């Protein structure tokens, strides 16, 4: 277990990680290169911010 | 007369493939192990159509037809019509005065569901268990699907959507048509946080609804199937 | 020092653009929404939807006969390269001060009376003069509006009762548009139009005028599916999409598979390859 | 005249004159009615189209 446990805390940090990616934290939308392809710059700033 | 929804009423709820992926989703279903209401018809009353419907149906000869969704099923009120006339899949959505008790004769005879129409805003054309689910969001209606052989099954179907309609009506009752000369089931759905499993094909295989039970509540904490 | 160190990146740049778009040719009729003959009343506005076309809505932009077009969500000039499910095409006409009312958080007789926009509104609201068209001498009042009634309204909801409104005291819940031309600018009819776009992963029926372009797999390109934008590698996939859905996606909800829009196969999308660069240096 | 302002778009700015989003300046306006608009009409003043 103890060897065990180290790898999934590890692998389990990661995949929070990489999950932190699909979240809009206050944005309109979690993906970048979506709000690349619908603001100008002076709007997109904030929600990229 | 009742029965239980064991494992019924889990669609797709995204347009989006994922694969092999516990994907958890809110959003209004039929609960597992929900309570089904049960017709037999060897009865068509006007039922609510609050916040959607599981309506099941078994039946062996396509004799289940059509179904009417008003406000008060009246000519001045608004009226949706899935009409499937086992020819070619119609739907409208126009302003009917309704027969009470409508009906297809059939080698065809009658056509007797209606009586007339005012103004109206849409017209579109085209050994087993079928289940479909319909809801209605911000005036857009989405209907589910599903078509399996068996001669209800604790078995897990996934359900796909088929059409979107913007009807725009402000539905809170509904019917359903049945053609004279047939068990059908009405759940009601509500919001309720799957966690659903798609296999490696990507078909939602098994689910969790995370209200039902402890265990099931658990499972849905830590994003997992097997505890 | 002698070392080993983790300098740079390596990202394989990409080396052209695709742009993969249905090819439809209808160019959808905004002219009968903008030289809609009548607009209804604003409390029972106009809907129509608005699929299977290609809109160039700059044409619509430059057109300078708008007095107010201003967009939400969404760039007039960016949004000639997007691909739509559904524009949903909202008009009617409301007076002058009263235009500013129509956008999210806004309140007042239109707004909480007859046509309220979500606060995630992702449209674009336009506005322009009728003194010529709505405003005849003595009186047009023909327009109408919603004064009284029981409670505030949900996002696009229609309200077309005519019950005699209870305030205790019967009044008729509707007033209507005493419009001359003669009137000032506050007192001047408004033509008023809001596009709402139905953003979804449903397959795109409106669309940017955009040349697509032809499709190469294998190589790392910067491609565009229905607007949606992005680099990788296309290859050919076993993802067994069901007819239904378009965009596959990945764990970090970044699209990982995509349905081509002109021929309906999948394509699986890898990220360009990259890596670190360590300089390996006996010391200096 | 709102139209002169970083993030503005329309005839006179993406035609005739633009500020850049980190503008650090003054914008002013008034009225010429008595000087700039004769009858009959005063030509003399032209944009970009
Ligand atoms: C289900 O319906 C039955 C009627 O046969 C009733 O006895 C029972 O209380 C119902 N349970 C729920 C949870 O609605
Ligand atoms: C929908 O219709 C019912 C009457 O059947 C009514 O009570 C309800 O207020 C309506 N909903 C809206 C949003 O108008
Ligand atoms: C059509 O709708 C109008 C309201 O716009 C109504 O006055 C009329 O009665 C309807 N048509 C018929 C045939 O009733
Ligand atoms: C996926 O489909 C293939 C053939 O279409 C089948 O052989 C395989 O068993 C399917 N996967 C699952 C998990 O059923
Ligand atoms: C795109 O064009 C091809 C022919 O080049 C046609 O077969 C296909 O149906 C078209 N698709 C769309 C979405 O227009
Ligand atoms: C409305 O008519 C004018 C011509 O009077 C035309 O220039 C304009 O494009 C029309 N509107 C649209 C949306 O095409």
């Amino acid at each position: 277990g103890k060897l065990q446990d180290v790898v999934n805390q590890n692998a389990q940090a990661l995949n929070t990680l990489v999950k932190q990616l699909s979240s809009n934290f206050g944005a309109i939308s979690s993906v970048l290169n979506d709000i690349l392809s619908r603001l100008d710059p002076p709007e997109a700033e904030v929600q990229i911010d | 007369a009742y029965t239980n929804s064991f494992t019924r009423g889990v669609y797709y709820p995204d347009k989006v493939f994922r694969s092999s992926v516990l994907h958890s989703t809110q959003d209004l279903f039929l609960p597992f192990f929900s309570n089904v209401t049960w017709f037999h018809a060897i009865d068509n009353p006007v039922l609510p159509f609050n916040d959607g419907v599981y309506f099941a149906s078994t039946e062996k000869s396509n004799i289940i037809r059509g179904w009417i969704f008003g406000t008060t099923l009246d000519s001045k009120t608004q009226s949706l019509l899935i009409v499937n006339n086992a020819t070619n899949v119609v739907i409208k959505v126009c302003e009917f005065q309704f027969c009470n008790d409508p009906f297809l004769g059939v080698m065809e005879s009658e056509f007797r569901v209606y009586s007339s129409a005012n103004n109206c805003t849409f017209e579109y054309v085209s050994k087993n268990l079928r289940e479909f689910v319909f809801k209605n969001i911000d005036g857009y209606f989405k209907i589910y699907s599903k078509h399996t052989p068996i001669n209800l099954p604790q078995g897990f179907s996934a359900l796909e959507p088929l059409v979107d309609l913007p009807i725009g009506i402000n539905i809170t009752r509904f019917q359903t048509l049945l053609a004279l000369h047939a068990a059908y089931y009405v759940g009601y759905l509500q919001p309720r946080t799957f966690l659903l499993k798609y296999n490696e094909n990507g078909t939602i295989t098994d689910a969790v609804d995370c209200a039902l039970d402890p265990l099931s509540e658990t499972k849905c904490t830590l994003k997992s199937f097997t505890v | 020092e002698k070392g080993i160190y983790q300098t740079s990146n390596f990202r394989v740049q990409p080396t052209e653009s695709i742009v993969r778009f249905p090819n439809i040719t209808n160019l959808c009729p905004f002219g009968e929404v903008f030289n809609a003959t009548r607009f209804a009343s604003v409390y029972a506005w106009n809907r129509k939807r608005i699929s299977n076309c290609v809109a160039d809505y700059s044409v619509l932009y430059n057109s300078a006969s708008f007095s107010t077009f201003k967009c939400y969500g969404v760039s007039p000039t960016k949004l000639n390269d997007l691909c739509f499910t559904n524009v949903y095409a909202d008009s009617f006409v409301i007076r002058g001060d009263e235009v500013r009312q129509i956008a999210p958080g806004q309140t007042g007789k239109i707004a909480d009376y007859n046509y309220k926009l979500p606060d995630d509104f992702t449209g674009c609201v336009i506005a322009w003069n009728s003194n010529n068209l709505d405003s005849k001498v003595g009186g047009n009042y023909n327009y109408l509006y919603r004064l009284f009634r029981k409670s505030n309204l949900k996002p696009f909801e229609r309200d077309i009762s005519t019950e005699i409104y209870q305030a205790g005291n019967c009044y008729f819940p509707l007033q209507s548009y005493g419009f001359q031309p003669t009137n000032g600018v506050g007192y001047q009819p408004y033509r008023v139009v809001v596009l709402s776009f139905e953003l979804l992963h449903a397959p795109a029926t409106v669309c940017g005028p955009k040349k697509s372009t032809n499709l190469v797999k294998n190589k790392c390109v910067n491609f565009n599916f229905n607007g949606l934008t992005g680099t990788g590698v296309l290859t050919e996939s076993n993802k067994k999409f069901l007819p239904f859905q378009q965009f596959g996606r990945d764990i970090a909800d970044t699209t990982d598979a995509v349905r081509d829009p002109q021929t309906l196969e999948i394509l699986d999308i890898t990220p360009c390859s990259f890596g670190g660069v360590s300089v390996i240096t006996p010391g200096t």
